[PDB]
């Protein structure tokens, strides 16, 4: 069930800032956005991707924050605009000027 | 500032009896609450006055008739007591502010800023009159160039509120003189959105579609109206003016309109209608059209005026596509296809054919709809001679007149 | 609006002192101005401004949809009567 | 040749950060003004040896905005634009910054 998987991310993420590091807390954010993309609510998915895009633009070098840009492309795709999907493909490309970013990312 | 577009739309529904009382009685409850909160009592006087007869009878400023079915447009005497009290609290603060900052250094800029605030407070309570004066003093003395354009657009904003076409027009004229002096892209975007609405109220939709479709792509909501109203208002005026090829480019394959998806009932209504026109479906077009009118045109103040024209033209446009593509139809097949009958179709066609829109006849005897749209030289020659005949007359008047003196 | 382009005939012919005797002279045989006569006679001409949205003064360009009766009530009717007919076809 | 032999010897300095920012100042009006006033970003990140390098940012910035189909220049359009112009210089500066003696 979509519901329960979503619930386990909610417990973890609160715990991720008063027992654990920030690094974990922004990872679980993608996870939430990934399953809302499965549930077929786009308002939720986009809204999480915006929070990551802005705050960790300063802290962008992470293989984890390439995935943010990819997911963003996958959401603008399903909204049927391929101007901003392309644009956010192009953003992903800059943040993986590297071909030494994790292989799974590259395949995506 | 902000609550003006909200109040106006909500206030309009009440007047209209083509919309269901369920929507109206909701609308009033939201807006009555805003009316005490923001002190919109001067605008509230304007509303019951302007109709007059058919709503705005149940008040304490009118003698009560059965004509009005809102009593949520009915004043309190409490309302006036706060009105005055608030008016004094705020206005008094701002005066002290002018008298303080005549002493302190650089009064050209500071005094002007308190006169900018006087307009804000007047915009808040919905009295455009005393606002006109205070923003005029702000323009006159030294402020930033782009801020002069913001000051004008605020004046014009109040003109949409009351809904005088002649006042908004003049305010927008000073903006478009000042538009390239400031060079501002920021108040140029703002200009398309404001000037969008004015063109929407004009019967001219060609300039309304050019501004309102462009303003989708980079849209400003800093001291502006919602994107929800503009995406709908933009689709309507694009549907009329654009032809099938450009319809596809600028409405349907618009990435911005796509991304907004179906989240307002209005948006859903006009979206349906363009697609079904495009993909050549006729069965479903007839009930879509009805829904678009009910939920979109009417609630809107500015398309109330163009409501009737929309229905006529829309039928005319779907007929045009069909009539072009066929030499002959049956009265049977055409009627069934749109989803009406033989008796109904005969009336729909008796409107537009004697006006010479569709250029077609219906054989009643045979049972067919024959097509006789001229595309030949004869059609073309007629267009040409109409241009030269307006010339020959205009030469005759200018020529003669000079000959005498 | 008067024949052709009204704005061209406005621009063409203006007041002069030469033209003043002539304008009057013309007007008097026709008799009176028949724009200030009328409202005395009829007790006001009631031009709609509460019944149209392009008034009787003409704000911009007029709808010709005020010659017809609102045809939305008619199409709404037309549709329903077909659904029942359609059903039982 | 010799100083003052044709009178007036005036060396033109390479521009300071404050000067780079002013050279940038004027091109911004000509372009669409940035959202978020990120003018200082460019100026801090690098300082050139020419008024040409500054100018090079303006043009570079409009390649990226054009593609995104957004007119207005932004911080993101800027970050890509300063990275492109600084690329030319970082590469010749890593070879004396690394693998040296």
């Amino acid at each position: 069930s979509l519901d329960d998987q979503i619930f386990v991310c909610e417990k973890s993420i609160e715990f991720a800032k008063r027992e654990k590091r920030v690094f974990l807390k922004h990872s679980l954010s993608i996870k939430l956005a990934t399953l809302h993309y499965q549930k077929k609510q786009y308002k939720d998915s986009l809204a999480l991707i915006n929070d990551l895009l802005r705050e960790f633009k300063k802290l962008d070098d992470k293989p984890s924050l390439v995935d943010v840009h990819l997911l963003e492309s996958k959401v603008y795709h399903k909204l049927r605009n391929l101007a901003k999907s392309k644009a956010s493909l192009t953003a992903a490309r800059t943040a993986a000027n590297s071909i030494y970013c994790p292989t799974q990312t590259v395949a995506e | 500032r902000v609550p003006n577009y909200e109040v106006s739309e909500k206030a309009f529904l009440l007047t209209q009896s083509k919309v269901s009382i369920e929507q109206r009685k909701e609308a009033a409850e939201f807006v009555l609450a805003k009316i005490k909160e923001e002190e919109m009592a001067p605008y509230y006087k304007y509303l019951c006055e302007e109709y007059l007869v058919n709503n705005g009878q149940s008040d304490l400023e009118h003698d009560e008739k059965s004509d009005s079915l809102n009593e949520w447009i009915k004043f309190d005497q409490e309302l006036y007591n706060e009105l005055c009290k608030k008016n004094e609290s705020k206005i008094k603060e701002l005066n002290e502010k002018i008298q303080k900052l005549e002493e302190d250094d650089e009064g050209e800029l500071e005094q002007a800023q308190a006169w900018i605030n006087l307009g804000e407070y007047y915009a808040q309570i919905g009295d455009k009159d005393n606002a006109e004066k205070t923003l005029g003093k702000s323009l006159s003395k030294a402020i930033s160039t782009g801020a002069k354009i913001d000051v004008m657009l605020t004046i014009a904003r109040l003109g949409f509120f009351y809904n005088d076409q002649l006042y908004v027009k003049e305010k927008l004229e000073a903006v478009n003189s000042m538009i390239e002096k400031g060079g501002d892209w920021e108040r140029r975007n703002r200009y398309k959105t404001y000037y969008g609405i004015h063109c929407l109220a004009v019967r001219n939709f060609k300039e309304a579609a050019k501004l309102l479709v462009d303003s989708l792509a980079t849209f400003t909501s800093i001291e502006l109206t919602s994107y929800e109203s503009i995406a709908t208002y933009a689709s309507v005026t694009g549907l009329f003016t654009l032809e099938r090829t450009d319809l596809k480019s600028k409405v349907i394959d618009s990435p911005e309109l796509l991304s907004l998806i179906s989240t307002t009932a209005a948006l859903q209504s006009i979206s349906s209608l363009t697609i079904s026109l495009y993909a050549s479906d006729y069965a479903s077009y007839f009930p879509y059209l009805l829904e678009t009118y009910a939920n979109v045109l009417i609630p809107c103040k500015y398309l109330n005026r163009h409501a009737d024209f929309f229905v006529r033209e829309m039928r005319r446009k779907v007929y045009a596509q069909l009539l072009e593509s066929y030499k002959t139809l049956s009265l049977k097949s055409m009627a069934s296809a749109f989803g009406v009958s033989v008796a109904f179709l005969d009336n729909d066609l008796g409107k537009f054919i004697p006006n010479k829109q569709l250029n077609c006849v219906i054989d009643r005897v045979n049972g067919i709809v024959e097509t006789n749209r001229p595309d030949n030289k004869n059609a073309q020659y007629h267009l040409l001679v109409k241009q030269g005949d307006g010339l020959l007359t205009k030469l005759q008047k200018y020529g003669a007149a000079v000959r005498l003196t | 609006m008067s024949t052709d382009v009204a704005a061209a005939q406005a621009q063409s012919k203006i007041d002069l002192t030469k033209k003043k005797n002539e304008e009057i002279n013309k007007k008097s045989l026709e008799e009176d101005d028949e724009f200030e006569d009328f409202p005395i006679d009829t007790w006001a001409n009631g031009e709609t401004i509460k019944s149209n949205a392009v008034t009787q003064t003409n704000i911009w360009e007029e709808n010709w949809d005020d010659v017809e009766v609102d045809d939305d009530f008619t199409n709404e009717l037309k549709a329903e009567l077909d659904r029942y007919k359609r059903e039982n076809q | 040749l010799r100083p003052g032999r044709i009178d007036r010897k005036i060396e033109f300095p390479p521009p300071s950060v404050a000067a780079r920012a002013e050279i940038l100042r004027i091109h911004s009006r000509k372009m669409n003004l940035t959202r978020g006033i990120n003018l200082r970003k460019v100026a801090e990140k690098m300082n050139g040896c020419s008024g040409a390098d500054v100018k090079g940012v303006c043009t570079e910035a409009g390649m990226y905005a054009l593609r995104e189909r957004r007119i207005h220049v932004t911080q993101e359009d800027f970050e890509l634009a300063v990275g492109k112009v600084m690329n030319k210089n970082q590469e010749t500066a890593i070879s004396v910054a690394k693998l040296f003696k």
